[PDB]
């Protein structure tokens, strides 16, 4: 049951709520130690986007509003620009702490 | 420490406002206000009413049956 | 081919001593150069107030005529055959050393003989390295590392001849003449207290004969028929502070007192120093490095540098760290530098004591690369230990170290200890000698 | 043979934990021994005038 | 402690550390005993015993 | 040059209410927490002008609170607006915790750990205050507290009669509990400059979870004005409750005197403590029930490490949303329960209750967070 399973995290992406106010999933993600030296490896052009679209999403959030049906983070385009520098920081964490035990 | 002027690093964006004496302040209350209220009402009734619900439904089934309970038993 | 066997197989160094007493050693190689030195066992520590500057003007004149090849002469023949010709002396050393071919052993030979024997002095050379090492003293007041390390001798032997600087003060080499010097020639130039240390292309046999032809009259009767001994200097918990803001840096130096030269606890301790190790702000490694002290010192942004050193003496020594900083984070770095002291008195693990010993076995074995390490490791062995340690011994001796016995030695010799603190430059922020003091032990163990 | 606080010091003193637990040590011992000197004293001072000193002629 | 102290560096820190724990935990316990003056431990003594505390 | 910037007693004035930086969406949850501070800052004003007429002996309690109603000027406004102000208090701080359990804002743990001793102080000194005019249901709701805070084995009846000053609840603890009572909330006062100086080092949290450092605006005029609002309204729901309906949160039986030989068929504290003297009823064991009461408060202490998510705020988790209206639910059921009789079926509706409240901030919370990790595309 795949398409099942397919159309249940479409209806879950819609009911999350963050696409109404233009934020990409990896924009939600909390910025601890790892997220932060994820964004810190970010180019200057996806971190003004990203940056832009925070301040948008609280400039909306302030006014209890979202934006129009048609400027909603279709599921498609949502682009998981953050996964592999979190991915390379996770694993050289996991390198460190893995070199620590020893 | 945390101030303004170092908070967050932020290129190329242009903010606009106005002086509170050029505008309303009620610009279309509910005109704006009630269509917003019914949406977000929409958004989160799924998830805040139906626990308050059940509770309703136990409260209303405890007192029935402690006053059944206090009931004779012929 | 693996390790044991490749310590063996370096060539055992040939050792006899003369009718004398002079001590004649030998390192045979496979190089077309040789190195030839002359240890001598006379320093600062061996001066008693009134001829404070005599090993230092000595040195200065030695190289200046002597009565067989007076003037410049000699200098041609040190200079028409290629040799480089050289000469230190340190609190409690004295070398003098030639670097030439193979095929110049007798004349570089009959030069070190008859420099350490027949040196010529004379009162107008006297006065022209009179001001000269003035002028030399008036440069080394600028650089505050020889500064610091003066100071620390200064306060951490108070009252002992090992506080005295091998330079001296500027009023003995006024004040020393022709007749104190010809008294320390007389007193410390002797047999039983001098080695002649080859090392590469040399046989033993020709050194030798060319040690009995030259060195077999040096005057080794005591003249004066009084011992000349050392005493034991009293190591001293104190501290000395230049307050100077107009220096950019800071240098501070803190250290302990060492074991001694013929302690082998030593080597323990320069495991100890190899966990932390050193840092300079040019290092190419940047957070990664193994040192936690380097790796928050880079992190944090705190020091220019700093290094660990193992100064010893007869008896005695100094152990501890130096470190050259800005004002601002000097108090920060002290106790990020004692809590790794701590450290290796309380929870040092195996890992770190295996790099320890690995950096010290690496740096053990490549400083002796080349004629002159090896020829300067001959000289100071058979000066120090009375023998030359070979250099399994040491490997046999760096591989019983494990992680209880070392930090056993470090609270030994670490833990709740008086320290001595040396500060110059911008030193505020350095604490009193009660923060120091009460950092050299943890309440939590 | 070195002298008693040399060896008082690096068997009790060197490590803070022993330090401490001397130190209760002597505070037990110390609070029973100084309770008995000073109930002796004041019961020197005061022959013939506390309570426990004629508690016989009317206890029985 | 839920992979990052798995380790053979972690367990050797902990056995040194196992001393220096007992003889807080035991300083805590003779602290604890003459504070708040407990009659169960304090009568198997030689000497505290006599007045009883 | 400007004395804001400059003077030391205005630069932390300045610094913590004018120019401080704050996010530019907080809701109105937010005032809560400032609210909770007037509140505070009112019930000391109020318990000081209580003070000046209240003698704390058990022959002139009763009368000395009848005197403050009925002969001292507006002492009977004083008195109510105390009591009542007591409960406005702990509807705030209620909705303090519950904001701060739902946005996520327990990730400020020191914060959070000075708020939940904050918490303890709190109860603790409504405890002591409601025993101070001693009524029935004072004198017998302080009789049960402490003789079930008796239950500790060994150590336990010692430490109840050194409460009690005496076998039972006397005048030296009326005296003792008018002293605690009174030197509490300074303590409280002094509990809550350090909450908000550990707030201030990290800055505050917004709805959406995100970074506001992208969008921040000063103090001062906007929360001082929404904060003026808020205290406005705070005040209109705190004279109505004490100017229309003074009773509907009290009891009657604290109008009678202080009766040891007579006990009231039905015995139960105020509603802030009802839940929780619910899970007290809750397990049939007296050292259980004791250790349920405490992990009942001490698991909102241990939720900083109950974080499985990779997102902040619930804005964006609608099952954890359920979970936590449910968790809601749950505690009124639990208020409800526990200000009844201990009789079925209300035994195991708050049986049902307790293993629901533990089972859902222990278990069912992180399983929910986990889930939903991976139906992001984010666990493994
Ligand atoms: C509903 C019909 C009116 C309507 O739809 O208005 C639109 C408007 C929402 O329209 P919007 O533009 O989409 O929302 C942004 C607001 O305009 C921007 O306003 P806001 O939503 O930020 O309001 C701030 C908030 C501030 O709230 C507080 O300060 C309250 C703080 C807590 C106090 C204690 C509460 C709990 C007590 C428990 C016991 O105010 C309120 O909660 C209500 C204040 C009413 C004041 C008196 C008006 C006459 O709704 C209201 O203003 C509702 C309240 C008035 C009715
Ligand atoms: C889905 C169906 C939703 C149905 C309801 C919403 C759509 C129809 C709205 C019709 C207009 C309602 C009133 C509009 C309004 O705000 O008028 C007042 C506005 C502005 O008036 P105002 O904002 O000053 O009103 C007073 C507001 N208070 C009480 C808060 C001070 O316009 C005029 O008065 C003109
Ligand atoms: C009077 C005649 C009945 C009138 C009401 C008819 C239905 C109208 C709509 C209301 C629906 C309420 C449904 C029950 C709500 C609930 O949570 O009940 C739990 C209760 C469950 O309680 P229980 O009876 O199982 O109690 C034992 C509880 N355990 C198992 C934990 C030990 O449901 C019922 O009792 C089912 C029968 C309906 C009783 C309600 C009568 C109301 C009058
Ligand atoms: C009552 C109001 C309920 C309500 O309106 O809930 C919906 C609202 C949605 O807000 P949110 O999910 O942030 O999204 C806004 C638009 N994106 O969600 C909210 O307003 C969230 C409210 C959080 C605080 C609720 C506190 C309720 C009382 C809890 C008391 C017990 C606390 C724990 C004690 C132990
Ligand atoms: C006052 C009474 C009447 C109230 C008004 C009734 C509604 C009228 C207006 C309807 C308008 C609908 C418009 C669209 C709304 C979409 C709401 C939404 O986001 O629903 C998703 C929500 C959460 O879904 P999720 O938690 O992921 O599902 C797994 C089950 N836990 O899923 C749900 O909320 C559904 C599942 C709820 C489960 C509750 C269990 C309680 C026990
Ligand atoms: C230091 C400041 C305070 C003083 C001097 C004080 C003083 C008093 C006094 C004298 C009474 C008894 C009079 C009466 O019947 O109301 C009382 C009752 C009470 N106080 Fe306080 N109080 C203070 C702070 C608080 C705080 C912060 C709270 C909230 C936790 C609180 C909660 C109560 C409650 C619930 C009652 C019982 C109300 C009643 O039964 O009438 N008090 N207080
Ligand atoms: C004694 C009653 C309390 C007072 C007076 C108090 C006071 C405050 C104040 C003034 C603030 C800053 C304003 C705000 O953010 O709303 C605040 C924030 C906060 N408080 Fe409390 N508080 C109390 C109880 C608690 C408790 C019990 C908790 C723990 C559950 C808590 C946790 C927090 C947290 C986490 C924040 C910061 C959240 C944020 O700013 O977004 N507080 N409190």
């Amino acid at each position: 049951s795949s398409k099942w399973l397919d159309g249940f995290r479409k209806w879950y992406y819609n009911a999350a709520g963050f696409n109404k106010l233009g934020l990409m999933r990896d924009d939600t993600l909390h910025e601890t130690e790892d997220v932060k030296e994820a964004i810190r490896r970010l180019p200057e052009d996806l971190y003004n986007d990203r940056m832009f679209r925070i301040k948008r999403a609280l400039d909306l959030t302030m006014r209890h509003q979202i934006l129009p049906k048609d400027q909603w983070t279709k599921y498609e385009e949502d682009k998981f620009y953050l996964e592999p520098y979190l991915k390379e920081v996770i694993r050289e964490r996991k390198e460190r702490e893995e070199w620590a035990k020893k | 420490g945390r101030e303004f002027g170092n908070l967050a690093r932020i290129r190329h964006v242009i903010s606009y406002s106005l002086s509170p004496f050029e505008q309303r302040a009620f610009p279309s209350y509910f005109s704006k206000g009630i269509p917003n209220v019914l949406r977000r009402t929409r958004e989160r009734i799924l998830r805040v009413a139906p626990p308050f619900v059940v509770v309703y439904l136990i409260y209303t089934w405890g007192n029935q049956e402690f006053e059944q309970s206090k009931r004779k038993n012929p | 081919a693996t390790f044991a066997q490749a310590l063996q197989s370096v060539p055992e160094t040939q050792v006899s001593i003369l009718d004398n007493g002079l001590r004649v050693a030998s390192e045979q190689s496979s190089h077309a150069t040789c190195t030839v030195g002359v240890w001598i066992d006379a320093g600062s520590r061996y001066e008693t107030e009134k001829n404070n500057g005599a090993g230092y003007f000595l040195e200065h004149l030695a190289f200046k005529g002597t009565k067989n090849r007076p003037g410049n002469a000699l200098e041609k023949e040190v200079e028409s055959i290629g040799a480089h010709l050289n000469a230190y002396s340190t609190r409690e050393h004295t070398a003098y050393l030639i670097k030439a071919l193979s095929k110049d052993l007798p004349k570089v030979v009959e030069l070190l003989a008859d420099i350490v024997q027949n040196s010529s002095l004379e009162d107008s050379q006297i006065e022209k390295e009179r001001d000269v090492i003035l002028r030399e003293m008036q440069e080394n007041d600028a650089s505050m590392q020889n500064v610091v390390f003066d100071y620390l001798h200064a306060t951490a032997f108070q009252g002992t001849p090992l506080a005295q600087a091998v330079e001296g003060p500027s009023e003995n080499v006024r004040r020393l003449s022709r007749t104190d010097l010809t008294d320390y020639l007389n007193r410390h130039y002797k047999a039983p207290r001098m080695v002649l240390a080859a090392a590469g292309g040399v046989e033993h046999q020709q050194l030798l004969d060319l040690a009995q032809k030259h060195l077999s009259s040096v005057s080794r009767v005591y003249e004066e028929d009084a011992v000349p001994g050392l005493t034991p200097c009293r190591f001293t918990g104190s501290e000395i502070r230049h307050r100077d803001d107009a220096l950019p840096l800071a240098h501070v130096a803190i250290a302990v007192e060492g074991p001694g030269w013929a302690n082998p606890d030593n080597v323990t301790l320069q495991v100890a120093n190899a966990i932390i190790g050193h840092y300079d702000c040019t290092y190419g490694g940047g957070v990664h490095l193994s040192s936690p002290l380097a790796s928050v010192a880079v992190a944090n942004k705190l020091c220019q540098s700093f290094q660990t050193f193992n100064i010893s003496y007869s008896d005695t020594g100094l152990l501890g760290a130096h470190f050259v900083c800005d004002a601002m984070s000097i108090d920060d770095m002290v106790f990020f530098l004692q809590g790794q002291w701590m450290r290796l008195c309380t929870s040092a693990t195996e890992s770190e004591v295996t790099r320890g010993k690995n950096i010290l076995r690496n740096a053990l074995v490549s400083h002796l690369d080349g004629t002159t390490p090896v020829c300067e490791d001959i000289g100071r062995s058979l000066l120090t230990y009375g023998r030359r340690i070979p250099l399994a011994e040491w490997e046999s001796r760096i591989q019983e170290v494990d992680a209880q016995m070392l930090r056993d030695i470090c609270s030994k010799y670490f833990y709740d200890q008086c320290p001595a603190v040396a500060g110059y430059g911008p030193i505020e922020q350095l604490p009193d000698y009660n923060r120091i003091r009460s950092g050299m032990f943890w309440l939590r163990f | 043979s070195p002298t008693i606080p040399s060896r008082l010091y690096s068997l009790l003193f060197r490590r803070t934990s022993t330090f401490a637990l001397t130190i209760a040590v002597g505070a037990l011992f110390f609070e029973r021994a100084f309770d008995q000197g000073a109930d002796a004293i004041y019961e020197h001072i005061n022959e013939g005038k506390l309570w426990k000193h004629i508690k016989h002629k009317y206890e029985n | 402690m839920l992979s990052r102290f798995l380790g053979p560096r972690y367990r050797e820190l902990a056995r040194n550390w196992i001393p220096t724990a007992g003889m807080w935990g035991t300083v805590g316990a003779v602290g604890l005993v003459w504070a708040t003056d407990w009659r169960l431990i304090l009568d198997w003594v030689p000497y505290i015993n006599g007045k009883f505390k | 040059t400007n004395m804001r910037k400059t003077h030391p007693l205005f630069k932390i004035i300045n610094h913590s209410f004018i120019d401080l930086p704050a996010p530019s969406n907080i809701s109105s949850w937010w005032n809560f927490g400032s609210l909770l501070g007037v509140c505070l800052m009112v019930q000391i004003i109020t318990g000081l002008f209580l003070a000046m007429h209240y003698t704390s002996d058990t022959m002139t309690a009763f009368s000395s609170v009848t005197h403050i109603c009925r002969d001292v000027n507006y002492g009977w406004l004083i008195r109510y607006m105390h009591a009542n102000g007591a409960s406005m208090f702990f509807i705030c701080l209620f909705l303090h915790v519950g904001r701060g359990l739902y946005y996520g804002s327990y990730t400020f743990m020191e914060t959070w750990n000075i708020g939940v001793l904050l918490l303890f102080a709190v109860m603790a000194t409504a405890f002591m205050g409601y025993v101070l005019p001693w009524g029935q249901m004072s004198f017998w709701g302080a009789t049960v507290i402490t003789n079930l805070l008796s239950a500790i084995p060994y150590i336990g009846t010692t430490l109840v009669e050194w409460i009690w000053g005496g076998f039972s609840v006397d005048k030296a603890t009326l005296t003792r509990f008018f002293a605690f009572h009174f030197i509490l909330p300074f303590i409280i006062a002094a509990l809550a400059i350090v909450h908000l100086l550990f707030l201030h080092e990290t800055g505050s949290n917004n709805p959406t979870g995100l970074n506001s450092d992208a969008d921040k605006i000063p103090f001062h005029p906007y929360y001082t004005i929404k904060d003026i609002l808020g205290i406005l309204i705070m005040f209109l729901i705190l004279m109505t409750l004490v100017l229309f309906f003074p009773d509907m949160l009290g009891d009657p039986d604290n109008y009678m005197p202080a009766n040891p030989l007579n006990t009231p068929p039905h015995i139960k504290p105020e509603w802030y403590f009802l839940f929780a003297y619910a899970i007290l009823r809750s397990i049939p064991n007296k050292l259980g029930g004791v250790l349920a009461l405490i992990l009942s408060i001490l698991i909102l202490a241990l939720m900083p490490f109950l974080h499985t998510s990779k997102q902040r705020s619930l804005m964006f988790r609608p099952i954890t949303q359920i979970l936590y209206w449910i968790l809601v639910a749950n505690l009124l059921i639990l208020t409800w329960i526990g200000g009844q009789p201990v009789e079925h079926p209300f035994i195991i509706i708050g049986q049902l209750a307790s293993i629901s409240y533990f089972s859902i901030i222990l278990i069912l919370m992180p399983i929910s967070g986990i889930i939903e990790d991976k139906m992001l595309k984010l666990y493994p």
